């Protein structure tokens, strides 16, 4: 395929922002809730 | 039961089981040889820069592989239809036993002579005695004589189970209402192990199956020793 | 089959209108006097609580939970007998 | 107008778009309640302690991957967008329609995410088999809940059944018979019969359990002289057409990736590809039975399904041979679409080799209702439905989006992906030979080394689906527009730019007939 | 026995309905219902093209029985040829507002 | 006169896994041979091998059912 | 501006209310069955009819009023309506399955014989066989009032299409009746359940039919059908020769066979 | 009665941009509004029964 | 009309990558996190 280069540029620190955001967003709320485990069995 | 790091089939612990391994050592060979072709050819097809773009004649190979798949198909089929017939065959029981499932345990009857039947629950974890085997062990096993034919009536009182003892190639469903024949001969003593094989609720991983293979006159003498 | 009586030139209203007419609804009005000839009530049958039958699984989400939909006093019984 | 255009669409394009982004949220859902099941099998003992609440994962892990991220994808993504474009018409026969079909979904979700928050959720397998599914086992509103959602899902693909059937049959160019459809259009066709004839016994089954819980019936009661083993045979009846319809739509797309990523004008043995889709689809009708070796059926009858199984196997070759010949002398290249279609050839041929040995019904009495069937189908479905979405999702997102991703990130994504099936699921084989039973919380000891292997393996593919996520994202963000597409004289769905008008054939086609 | 009181097509039907019925009386095809028939597709003799702009996706089986259709954009101006086999095509444009 | 009883022997009329209609026509099969003698005054004896065989393939909870129903008139089957 | 025949329809609503009627149905018997409400239940079905009333009104305008059916868009909905047909008769196949299942091998529960202990069924020969008699004889009004359409006359179309929804009222009020007088019921194990939900479902599906003539009756009083296009009209007359033949299965299979 | 489809053709043929579903006039609006309103309260009304069904009440 | 071509026949706007990327992340992520709070409510009830 062929295409125009980027009409907002992603830089290397941008996609580590996105992918670190990204990668957080799944991974807090599951964690969270794996942590809490015992805490919600006792109980 | 399974050992560690298991890889293949449970030892046969009867001659039918014994048919089955050498079925799918055949199957195998079979299931090795043509994803290893497959796994080659594409690789053939992508490792070269010469091109051939224009339409392709596909009659005459069409041909090749349709009959070749078609005879390989006939040589899996040939012996699991033996095997099936083989295991169907009359047999002359000596010996019929009933066994119930419930919501979650095993409960057996040997009804031929005298009113004999017992429960069978896992052994707790907490109550395991040294080199007992989590998840598998049962306070009362199902003692049955070597060596001879024993018929299996399998049944339930609540919902689907499946009496299973994978080391003599057994699984029968038990559904209520419904009683399912199957014949059981270990040519060995020993204890063979089996779990339920249909979901059954909360504790469908925690209702085992334990048969304890002995002589007959021990076999007798326990039946006697259980009434 | 060519059922029994003849017909079949073109085909209009005109001949769909005479079976109509013709066989259609004088079947429906025979099978009318046979059924007002049978009928009246009949000797409804002894109770036996057979399990099979007045199954109760759940309560019905309606009346007492224990009516099926289109109760008849007269011919259905609740699993403990028929009703006063 | 966000309303009139994304809740009151009539437009193919638009509501191919609401399916593709309602297949990938269900997606994450899908995958979360994987990671749940292979986090409680991780270590040996119980995580969740309460294997009721692993039923429950276990059940609706499958109701959303199959009925919520697969179907949705292919069928309600890749066909709505595809299917008119590739026959140059305007729309889809039934416009509105279509767009029922989708705001079922939604609905249909809610209903099974109820089902879960309910009394004790419905621990009950997929399959729902009763008297487990029934009103003593799973006394309550859970099972209802289900149910309710398996029926408005099952009005949903009905009702696109009728619509792709009707678009593909009317809409083509006069001059174009069905001879001169692409394999995908045929691929959906197939599908569309397939969902016809098979929902509505599904529907009949599920409504004579819910008539079983709420009205006092015994369809499935032995009291009152009904049988568990008919419910099976109704559920099945559908259940084995249910996964052909699952892979039909992902040999269309695998047929089209190869195709293009060759660098060829057309596929190898057309017909054959399309007798070999229809063999599927009729076969698919005659060997449920193979989900029942195990409930006490006659010897004859276990002959007859063997042997109605194993034939399948023969117009699978064909179209597996058929890829293979359409690679030879191509001009190859390299792209993430063509790594996902090579794994799909691989990973689904495996999947159907291990389905042969499970056919053979004497084998399948050790084998049925362990990992070994687990292994089989997730070599079919998440390296086969799985891999076909994915091949397609990055060949087609630049049609779709005008944009491109990077194509460094996606064969990474790739690259992650395969290791982490392979290690979730290969080692399934051994855990299902050596004898551990599925629905299972916790396993006798034996089974920790491969079960540890196994959930490893589960956080490896939870890293590629969160990298996707990432890479969807940069491509949005960078926002590199399209310009060339090479091979649109065999790619019509290309030819009226990236993405597409709202509005494409507006003027149709022309194709004389000579 | 007999009697009217239904309307007909030709007092009733309207829009496109009407239009399509009454272009068909007259033999023409403005709404593309049927598939040309094509010319020898010479340079000489090109396959004639009606479309109401100055483009239109044509779509060539080059041979009979082919189950591969070739796409291609033809634009007003010069016959161009199908990039598998060669046939000429010419668009003809304007139309439609009558 | 077998007698020498190890167990219900294959019977042609039920070759397949399901034995539900096995036991059943064993048990109705006793309790009618048992109905008739238990009139016309004869032996329960000549039932035996009926009771032997419905005794080895049933349920034991079926026959108890099956017992309290036949106790109650509500026993569907016909002795 | 098109130059295809077919359909490019108005944005519309009534694919949501479709949608969410059919969520507001199923919770509203989730509520019914579960936590003793009807309220859900009872808005569920009021926005449905609503939707199906605005959703098909949309079509007429469309159709009639538009003229956007084509015969290109004529034959999709043909194909749609055969399609949607034969959906139907696969769901039904699943209770004739179901009652072949549990008759063909009567189990213990039942005294191992059918009809089970206990059930004493309808005579075929009395309301059964006026009930056949009633939808045949519609079968054939419907064929008259067909060929009076396709010929121009209005008055005869009319009095035919009367004559097929008196017979279709006639059929399930005598339904309801026999319903009513029946000595077994729904919970009458594997008997009262495959009688009650498989002629029940065939029940709804009379009335679905009436209601489709009724419509199609209205619709000719206001000259909506010409003598050429009224696929309406067919679409009803379809689905009413299927509604027919469902009962024929019926009385052969569980009233006749199963007696 | 008369033929009054003609009158029905101009009406719904008359070129205001109104999508069909409105293009009859005010009951129209009213009736889609009723309808629409029944939908989105019953909705929310359902989705407070999810919210009372899963938590215990004896 | 509606909106045509890159970045408009969509339902989220792509205006500003990180507006967009909160959008991919509440999204995306509700449906990864909604399974372990159905898991927790479970273990709650009881
Ligand atoms: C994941 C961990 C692997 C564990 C291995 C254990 C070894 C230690 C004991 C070291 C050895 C100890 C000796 C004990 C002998 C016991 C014999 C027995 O009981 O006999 C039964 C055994 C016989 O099986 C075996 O003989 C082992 C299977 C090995 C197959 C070839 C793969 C080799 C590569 C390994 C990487 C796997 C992951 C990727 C595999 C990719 C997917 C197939 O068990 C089976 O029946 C397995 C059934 C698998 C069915 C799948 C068929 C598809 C195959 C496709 C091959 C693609 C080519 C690779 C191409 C590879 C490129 C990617
Ligand atoms: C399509 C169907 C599908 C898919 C994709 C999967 C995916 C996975 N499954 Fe699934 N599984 C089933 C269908 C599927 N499964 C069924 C039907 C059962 C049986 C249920 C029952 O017994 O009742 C089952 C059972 C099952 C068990 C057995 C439970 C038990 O017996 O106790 C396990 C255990 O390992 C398991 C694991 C996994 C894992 C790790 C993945 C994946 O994590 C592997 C990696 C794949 C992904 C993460 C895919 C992500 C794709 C997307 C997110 C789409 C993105 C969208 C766009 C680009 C538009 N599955
Ligand atoms: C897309 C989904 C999909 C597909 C395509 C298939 C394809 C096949 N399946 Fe599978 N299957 C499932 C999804 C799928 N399956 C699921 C979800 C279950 C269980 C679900 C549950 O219980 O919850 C299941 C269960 C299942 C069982 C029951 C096991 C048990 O529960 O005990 C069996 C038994 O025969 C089976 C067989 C097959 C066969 C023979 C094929 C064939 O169609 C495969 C044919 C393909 C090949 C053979 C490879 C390509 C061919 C060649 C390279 C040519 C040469 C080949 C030969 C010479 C053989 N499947
Ligand atoms: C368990 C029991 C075991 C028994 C064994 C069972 C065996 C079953 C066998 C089945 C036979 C199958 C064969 C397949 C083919 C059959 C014939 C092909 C028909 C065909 O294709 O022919 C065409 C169509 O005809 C058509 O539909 C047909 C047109 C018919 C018109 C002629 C009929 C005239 C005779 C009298 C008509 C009947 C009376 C009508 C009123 C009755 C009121 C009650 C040609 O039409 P035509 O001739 O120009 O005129 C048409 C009439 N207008
Ligand atoms: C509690 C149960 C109640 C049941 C309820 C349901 C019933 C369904 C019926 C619906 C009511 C509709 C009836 C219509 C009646 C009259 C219509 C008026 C028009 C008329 O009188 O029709 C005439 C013929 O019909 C006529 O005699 C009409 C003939 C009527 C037929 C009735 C059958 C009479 C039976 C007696 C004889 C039986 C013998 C049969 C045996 C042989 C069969 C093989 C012809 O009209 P015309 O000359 O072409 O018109 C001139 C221009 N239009
Ligand atoms: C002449 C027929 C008139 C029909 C209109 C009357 C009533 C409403 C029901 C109609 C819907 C039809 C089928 C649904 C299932 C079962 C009903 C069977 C028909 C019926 O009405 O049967 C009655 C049972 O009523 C009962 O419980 C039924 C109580 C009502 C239950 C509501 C329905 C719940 C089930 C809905 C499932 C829908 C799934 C469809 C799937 C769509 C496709 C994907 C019989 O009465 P009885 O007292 O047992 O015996 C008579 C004794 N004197
Ligand atoms: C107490 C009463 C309770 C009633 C509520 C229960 C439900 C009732 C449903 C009744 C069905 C009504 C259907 C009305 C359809 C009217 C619209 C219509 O008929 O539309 C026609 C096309 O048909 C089309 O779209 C095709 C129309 C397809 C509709 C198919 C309907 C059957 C399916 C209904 C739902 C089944 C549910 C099954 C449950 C298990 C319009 O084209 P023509 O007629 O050619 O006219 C044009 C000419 O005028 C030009 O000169
Ligand atoms: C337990 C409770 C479960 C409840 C679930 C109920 C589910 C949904 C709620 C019902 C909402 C339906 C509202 C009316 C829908 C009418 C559909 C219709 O009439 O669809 C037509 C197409 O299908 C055709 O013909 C023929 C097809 C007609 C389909 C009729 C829709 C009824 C759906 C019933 C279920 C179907 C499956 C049954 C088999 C098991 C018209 O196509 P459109 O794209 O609109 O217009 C195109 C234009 O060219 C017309 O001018
Ligand atoms: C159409 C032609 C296809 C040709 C293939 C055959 C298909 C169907 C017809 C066959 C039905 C009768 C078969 C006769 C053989 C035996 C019947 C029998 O008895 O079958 C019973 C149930 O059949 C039952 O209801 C079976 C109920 C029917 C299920 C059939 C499934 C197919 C349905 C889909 C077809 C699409 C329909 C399209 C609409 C026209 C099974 O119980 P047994 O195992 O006896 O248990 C007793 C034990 O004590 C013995 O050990
Ligand atoms: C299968 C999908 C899951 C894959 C694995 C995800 C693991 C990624 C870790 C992200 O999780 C965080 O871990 C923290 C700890 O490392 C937790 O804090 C906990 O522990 C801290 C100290 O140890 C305290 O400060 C906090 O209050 C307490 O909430 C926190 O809630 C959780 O978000
Ligand atoms: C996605 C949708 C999923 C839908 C899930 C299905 C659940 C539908 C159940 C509807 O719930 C209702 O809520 C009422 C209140 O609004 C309850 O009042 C009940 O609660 C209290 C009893 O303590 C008191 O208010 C009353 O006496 C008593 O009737 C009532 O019983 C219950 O039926
Ligand atoms: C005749 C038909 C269509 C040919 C055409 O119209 O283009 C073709 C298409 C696919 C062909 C089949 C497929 O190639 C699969 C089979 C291949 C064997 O070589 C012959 C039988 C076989 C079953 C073929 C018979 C016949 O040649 C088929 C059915
Ligand atoms: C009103 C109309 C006459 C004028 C016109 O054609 O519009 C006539 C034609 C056919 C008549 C109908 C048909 O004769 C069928 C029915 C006959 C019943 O005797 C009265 C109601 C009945 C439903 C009639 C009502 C009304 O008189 C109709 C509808
Ligand atoms: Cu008992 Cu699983
Ligand atoms: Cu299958
Ligand atoms: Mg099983
Ligand atoms: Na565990
Ligand atoms: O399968
Ligand atoms: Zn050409």
């Amino acid at each position: 395929i062929t295409a125009k280069p980027a009409k907002t540029p992603t830089s290397p620190k941008e996609q580590a922002i996105g992918l670190s955001v990204t990668f957080l967003s799944f991974l807090l709320p599951a964690g969270w809730v794996l942590y809490h485990l015992d805490n919600y069995k006792k109980s | 039961m399974a050992y560690p790091m298991q890889l293949g089939f449970q030892d046969a612990t009867s001659p039918i089981m014994e048919e089955l391994l050498h079925f799918h050592d055949h199957t195998l060979m079979i299931v090795f040889l043509i994803s290893s072709l497959v796994l080659y050819i594409i690789s053939l097809m992508l490792t070269t820069k010469l091109t051939h773009t224009s339409t392709m004649d596909a009659q005459e190979v069409e041909t090749i592989w349709t009959i070749l798949p078609a005879i390989i198909l006939i040589l899996i089929a040939l012996p699991s239809l033996r095997i099936l017939y083989m295991m169907d065959e009359i047999n002359n029981p000596s010996l019929t036993v009933k066994t119930m499932g419930h919501q979650w345990y095993w409960s057996y009857e040997y009804t031929d002579y005298e009113d004999l039947s017992f429960d069978s629950y896992m052994i707790p974890t907490s109550e395991l005695k040294p080199g007992e085997l989590r998840l598998l062990e049962v306070d009362n096993r199902v003692v049955l004589p070597m060596e001879m034919t024993i018929r299996m009536l399998v049944s339930s009182e609540d919902v689907l189970h499946s009496w299973a003892v994978p080391s003599l190639g057994l699984k029968t469903d038990a559904i209520p209402g419904r009683l399912n024949q199957t014949t059981l001969m270990s040519s060995r003593p020993g204890l063979y192990y089996g779990q339920c094989s249909e979901i059954c609720g909360s504790n469908h991983s925690f209702m085992p199956i334990v048969l304890e293979l002995v002589p007959l006159k021990y076999f007798e003498k326990w039946s006697a020793s259980m009434l | 089959a060519s059922a029994a009586k003849g017909d079949h030139g073109g085909t209009g209203a005109r001949t769909w209108r005479f079976l109509t007419f013709g066989l259609a609804l004088p079947s429906v009005a025979l099978c009318t006097l046979n059924s007002w000839l049978h009928s009246g009530h009949r000797e409804r049958p002894a109770f036996i609580p057979y399990h099979h039958l007045r199954i109760r699984t759940k309560p019905f989400s309606w009346g007492d939970g224990n009516h099926t939909f289109f109760h008849n006093p007269r011919v259905n019984p609740l699993p403990t007998g028929y009703e006063k | 107008m966000f309303i009139n255009r994304w809740l009151f669409s009539t437009n193919h394009k638009d509501i191919g778009t609401l399916y593709l982004l309602f297949g990938a949220w269900a997606g994450m859902v899908g995958t979360a309640l994987s990671l749940l099941i292979r986090a409680e099998l991780g270590q040996p003992g119980t995580l969740l302690g309460d294997d009721q609440i692993y039923n429950v994962v276990v059940t609706a892990h499958a109701f959303v991957m199959i009925f919520f991220m697969v179907m949705p994808i292919m069928i309600g993504g890749f066909g709505n967008w595809l299917v008119p474009l590739m026959i140059g018409a305007p729309d889809m026969a039934f416009p509105r329609m279509n767009n029922m079909s989708f705001w079922l979904l939604p609905p249909s979700f809610l209903l099974l995410l109820a089902s879960s928050m309910v009394e004790a959720g419905a621990g009950t397998g997929w399959t729902v088999y009763p008297p487990l599914a029934g009103n003593l086992a799973h006394a309550g509103a859970s099972v209802d809940l289900t149910i309710f959602s398996l029926h408005l899902a099952g009005v949903s693909s009905i009702l696109g059944a009728i619509n792709f059937i009707t678009t593909i049959i009317n809409m083509k160019p006069p001059a174009m018979s069905q001879y001169q459809t692409p394999l995908f259009v045929w691929s959906v066709m197939i599908t569309a019969v397939l969902l016809l004839l098979s929902l509505p016994v599904l529907a009949a089954g599920i409504t004579m359990l819910l008539t079983d819980r709420n009205l006092n019936t015994t369809f499935f009661d032995p009291a009152g002289g009904g049988d568990p083993i008919l419910y099976q045979h109704l559920f099945w009846f559908f259940g084995h057409p249910e996964v052909y319809i699952l892979i039909l739509p992902g040999f269309g797309m695998i047929s089209h990736i190869v195709t293009y990523y060759s660098g060829k004008k057309e596929p190898f043995g057309y017909m054959g590809m399309v007798w070999a889709m229809m063999s599927i689809g009729f076969l698919g009708f005659i060997v449920w039975a193979h989900h029942m070796f195990t409930v006490g059926m006659d010897v004859d009858t276990r002959a007859y399904f063997t042997s109605a199984t194993m034939i399948i196997a023969i117009p699978t070759g064909v179209k597996v041979f058929s890829w293979l010949a359409t690679l030879h002398g191509g001009n190859i290249k390299w792209s993430p679409a063509m790594m996902w279609a090579l794994g799909f050839i691989f990973l689904f041929t495996v999947g159907g080799l291990t389905g042969i040995v499970l056919a053979n019904s004497s084998l399948d009495i050790v084998l049925h209702d362990t990992y070994y069937v687990v292994a089989h189908f997730h070599y079919v479905l998440s390296m086969g439905a799985v891999f076909a979405i994915m091949g397609g999702f990055v060949h087609w997102f630049p049609l779709f989006s005008g944009y491109t991703l990077n194509d460094t990130w996606a064969k990474i994504h790739f690259a992650i992906m395969f290791v982490g099936v392979n290690m979730t699921f290969f080692p399934q084989h051994f855990l299902g030979l050596s004898g551990m039973p599925r629905r299972y919380s916790d396993y006798p000891d034996a089974y920790t080394m491969w079960n540890t292997i196994s959930s490893m393996g589960s956080f490896i593919s939870l890293t590629a689906v969160m990298l996707m996520v990432f890479i969807i994202w940069e491509a949005f963000a960078s926002k590199r527009e399209v310009l060339t597409v090479d091979l649109t004289t065999t790619n019509l769905e290309w030819l009226n730019g990236c993405p597409p008008p709202y509005h494409t054939f507006e003027e149709p086609t022309y194709v004389n007939l000579k | 026995a007999s009697g009217g009181g239904v309307p007909t097509d030709e007092e009733q039907a309207t829009g496109l309905e009407r239009e399509v019925m009454l272009a068909a009386r007259k033999g023409q095809d403005p709404y593309n219902i049927l598939a040309p028939k094509a010319t020898s597709g010479t340079k000489e003799d090109p396959n004639l093209v009606p479309s109401i702009t100055n483009k239109r996706i044509v779509g060539c089986i080059c041979e009979e029985d082919n189950s591969t259709v070739i796409w291609f954009w033809l634009h007003k101006g010069e016959a161009q040829r199908c990039p598998s086999c060669g046939t000429h095509y010419k668009l003809v444009p304007h139309q439609l507002a009558h | 006169k077998i007698k020498n009883y190890q167990t219900a022997p294959f019977d042609s009329r039920f070759p397949n896994q399901n034995q539900t209609r096995n036991c059943w026509q064993n048990y109705l099969d006793f309790h009618r041979c048992e109905k008739a003698m238990t009139a016309k005054g004869g032996d329960v004896s000549v039932c035996e091998w009926y009771r032997r065989v419905y005794k080895s393939l049933c349920p034991i909870s079926w026959v108890s059912t099956w017992d309290d129903r036949r106790a109650e008139g509500t026993f569907p089957g016909k002795i | 501006h098109q130059t295809h025949a077919y359909h490019m329809v108005n944005p519309s609503p009534w694919p949501l209310t479709g949608a969410l009627s059919a969520l507001l149905m199923t919770s509203g018997l989730t509520m019914w069955f579960h936590f003793n409400s009807m309220t859900l239940l009872m808005i569920g079905l009021t926005t449905n009819m609503l939707t199906m009333y605005q959703w098909w009104r949309d079509v007429i305008r469309e159709s009639t009023f538009q003229g956007h059916h084509t015969p290109a868009v004529q034959k999709g909905l043909r194909y749609g309506m055969i399609l949607f047909i034969i959906s139907e008769v696969l769901f039904f196949t699943g209770f004739f399955w179901a009652f072949y299942h549990s008759s063909l091998a009567p189990t213990p529960e039942l005294g191992g014989c059918w009809p089970p202990t206990g059930i004493h069924p309808l005579n075929p020969l009395e309301v059964p066989l006026l009930n056949t008699s009633v939808l045949l004889a519609s079968g054939v009004s419907i064929t008259w009032a067909h060929h009076s359409l396709m010929e121009g006359d209005r008055k005869h179309m009319l009095q035919a299409l009367f004559i097929t929804i008196t017979l279709g009222v006639y059929f399930t009020l005598l339904q309801a009746s026999e319903y009513y007088e029946a000595p077994f019921t729904i919970s009458d194990g594997v008997y009262g359940s495959t009688f009650f939900v498989a002629t029940g479902f065939h029940g709804l599906h009379v009335i679905i039919g009436s209601t489709f003539l009724i419509v199609c009756f209205f619709r000719q009083l206001k000259f909506h059908f010409t003598s050429n296009h009224h696929f309406g009209f067919e679409a009803a007359a379809w689905y009413w020769h299927f509604v027919d033949v469902v009962w024929l299965f019926l009385y052969v299979s569980i009233y006749w066979w199963g007696s | 009665f008369e033929n009054r489809v003609a009158e029905k053709q101009k009406l719904f043929q008359e070129d205001n941009g109104l999508p069909v579903h409105l293009k009859g006039g005010a009951t129209d609006n009213i009736l889609y509004r009723v309808t629409m309103t029944l939908c989105l309260g019953g909705t929310l009304y359902s989705l407070y029964c999810l919210g009372w069904a899963s938590f215990p009440h004896k | 009309h509606y909106e045509e071509g890159p970045g408009k026949n969509i339902p989220f706007s792509v205006e500003n990558k990180w507006r967009l990327l909160a959008m991919m992340t509440l999204f995306f992520g509700s449906g990864f996190a909604a399974p372990f709070f159905i898991v927790r409510h479970q273990l709650l009830k009881k």
